[PDB]
């Protein structure tokens, strides 16, 4: 299927795995990060004895399979799910073995050392891979953006990373990760819908309402004013049609769901909102480059697909920062895949072909030394 | 459009007949007699893949030669032949420098129109004045009468 | 005899009418799937157009 000896770019982002060959502009195999496990034991004869579903095979059946998240906040919980999702991506979709081409994986900023050593060991010992490389997502996203300056805000599913890069320079001391993202928003919407009257307590419905949020939920331009005008609703409340057919009616809750990002007090945490944390990060940077960080801020992550985030960011930053300079916020189209796109354009360089880590040196050095070599 | 129209003209008559049949199939029952974003997306669904709307716009912009925002037969051939990437495998930077040097024979840092014309004359093919003007424009961006190295680099896209 | 003839005619009618019913059913699923896909992309396009209009403003 592939006639070019190039690394397979597999972005294992929290919530959605995006795998594809280098050189492409979009991932071909896109599936959620979920593992479905047979709950009961059947006396039936003939069905697949497979004890571990994955991807679309699990999405197609969520009532029988208990759903487990292979990644939580960033820390890898179960490694069997890791081996399952890579083995599946290798021998069920791409139809190619890892013994013929490299593999450029993308990991989140500020992750545990155990996670890195574990994935590297599974990719070297178990699977025969000629060479591995771990890369931070923020750099590849800035590559795909086509710039060298700005602060990347990557909001995945269970973690949110703010990474400032000015003139290509990474700042490992300022990268601050906060576990507020799509899962805590799904939980907030679920508890407020339970307060509305429709109560559910199973994961399949949680994924359904997550999809409903992805499709409908947006960000408000003025929270309190929308609350007042929605008190007497007319066009502000919408009636959604569940894929099963049950008629759901959702009004203001939509534009109050992502608001939890701006007010973490809703989930009883002393952490500051994403905008205030980004602002504090800007103060932690130097003054000289702060204006450039204001003018080149970039966004990444699937959570940014909601309509109305750019305007909300502009008003909040204008209210926090002075209103004398110019603070333009740029969001490139299809930003979610941009990271992966970067991977593709990063795997075609010959120099990058010279910066890989082969098996033998890793085996003698050991995983810890490999950690030192990368950084 | 260059490599696209080249591949189009490289097609055979039987292939072009199949292309016309497929076009009639795609515009079967349409209202504009061409393949617009709506009809292209309908075809993509009929196949299986789903195309982004902005992507559909950018694609129709990469195949049209008229300006209709829709794909006709003349553009159907381009939209059905663009698969092979002819302009890939860019020449090495040293080879590009050699190209610029031998096009800049008098050693000045600029490929004046005289050098381009003598080169076209030397190639042997019957050079049409329209071809000379189109290549001169494609190279010389600012239209100062010469193709510098940056404008020459710009001359390498769509070329292989 | 008369009853058997009538029953045979009725049975032939069953076969032909059921066959048409099966065809109409298949047509139902096909038409429904196309209609749903068309409505989904139409709603998507309308939402993107309204949003890009707001952005233009
Ligand atoms: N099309 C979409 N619309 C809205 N939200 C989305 C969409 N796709 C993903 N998300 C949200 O983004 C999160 C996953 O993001 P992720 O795939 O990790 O981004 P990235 O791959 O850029 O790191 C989930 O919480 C999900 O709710
Ligand atoms: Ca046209
Ligand atoms: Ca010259
Ligand atoms: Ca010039
Ligand atoms: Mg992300």
């Amino acid at each position: 299927d592939e006639d070019e000896t190039t690394a397979l770019v597999c972005d294992n982002g929290s919530g959605l795995v995006k795998a594809g060959f280098a050189g492409d502009d979009a991932p071909r195999a896109v599936f959620p990060s979920i593992v479905g496990r047979p709950r009961h034991q059947g006396v039936m004869v003939g069905m697949g004895q497979k004890d571990s579903y994955v991807g679309d095979e699990a999405q197609s059946k969520r009532g029988i399979l208990t759903l487990k998240y292979p990644i939580e906040h960033g820390i890898i919980t179960n490694w069997d799910d890791m081996e399952k999702i890579w083995h599946h991506t290798f021998y069920n979709e791409l139809r190619v073995a890892p013994e013929e081409h490299p593999t450029l994986l993308t990991e989140a900023p500020l992750n545990p050392k155990a996670n890195r050593e574990k994935m590297t060991q599974i990719m070297f010992e178990t699977f025969n891979v000629p060479a591995m490389y771990v890369a931070i997502q923020a750099v590849l996203s800035l590559y795909a953006s086509g710039r060298t300056t700005g602060i990347v805000l990557d909001s995945g599913d269970g973690v949110t990373h703010n990474v400032p890069i000015y003139e290509g320079y990474a700042l490992p001391h300022a990268i601050m990760r906060l576990d507020l993202a799509g899962r805590d928003l799904t939980d907030y919407l679920m508890k407020i819908l339970t307060e509305r009257g429709y109560s559910f307590v199973t994961t399949a419905e949680r994924e359904i309402v997550r999809d409903i949020k992805e499709k409908l939920c947006y960000v408000a331009l003025d929270f309190e004013n929308e609350m007042a005008t929605a008190a007497s609703s007319s066009s502000l409340e919408k009636s959604y049609e569940l894929p099963d057919g049950q008629v759901i009616t959702i009004g203001n809750e939509r534009f109050r769901c992502p608001e939890t990002l701006f007010q973490p007090s809703f989930i009883g945490m002393e952490s500051a909102g994403i905008h205030e944390t980004t602002y504090n990060s800007i103060m932690k940077c130097d003054i000289d480059i702060r204006k450039d960080l204001y003018a080149n801020n970039v966004m990444s992550g699937g959570t940014t697909m909601y309509p109305g985030i750019a305007d909300r960011m502009q008003k909040e930053i204008t209210a926090l920062a002075p209103s004398t300079m110019k603070i333009k916020i740029i969001a490139p189209p299809e930003r979610k895949y941009s990271v992966w796109i970067g991977g593709s354009i990063l795997a075609s360089l010959s120099t990058f072909q010279q910066m890989w880590i082969t098996k033998q040196e890793y085996d003698e050095a050991g995983p810890s030394i490999v950690h030192r070599k990368c950084f | 459009d260059d490599i696209y129209k080249a591949a189009v003209e490289q097609l055979t008559e039987e292939q072009k007949n199949e292309f016309k049949a497929a076009f009639d199939i795609f515009v079967l029952g349409a209202e504009d007699g061409c393949i617009s974003t709506k009809e292209l997306g309908k075809v993509m669904r009929m196949l299986g893949q789903n195309p982004t709307p902005e992507e559909l716009q950018e694609m129709i912009d990469e195949v049209d030669e008229d300006g209709s925002g829709t794909v006709d037969f003349d553009e159907f051939l381009v939209m059905m032949v663009r698969c092979m990437k002819d302009d890939s495998k860019g020449k090495s930077e040293e080879e590009l420098s050699d190209l610029f040097r031998m096009f800049d024979k008098n050693a000045d840092g600029y490929i004046d129109l005289d050098e381009l014309k003598i080169m076209l004359q030397a190639t042997g093919e019957t050079i049409t004045e329209d071809d000379i003007e189109e290549l001169m424009k494609d190279g010389d961006k600012n239209n100062d009468g010469r193709i510098d190295y940056d404008e020459f680099l710009e001359f390498m896209k769509g070329v292989e | 005899e008369e009853a058997e003839k009538a029953a045979d005619e009725s049975e032939r009618g069953m076969k032909v009418i059921e066959s048409r019913a099966q065809k109409d059913e298949e047509k139902m699923e096909i038409q429904e799937i196309q209609l749903k896909e068309a409505k989904h992309i139409a709603e998507d396009a309308d939402r993107k157009y309204e949003e890009v209009a707001r952005k233009l403003v």
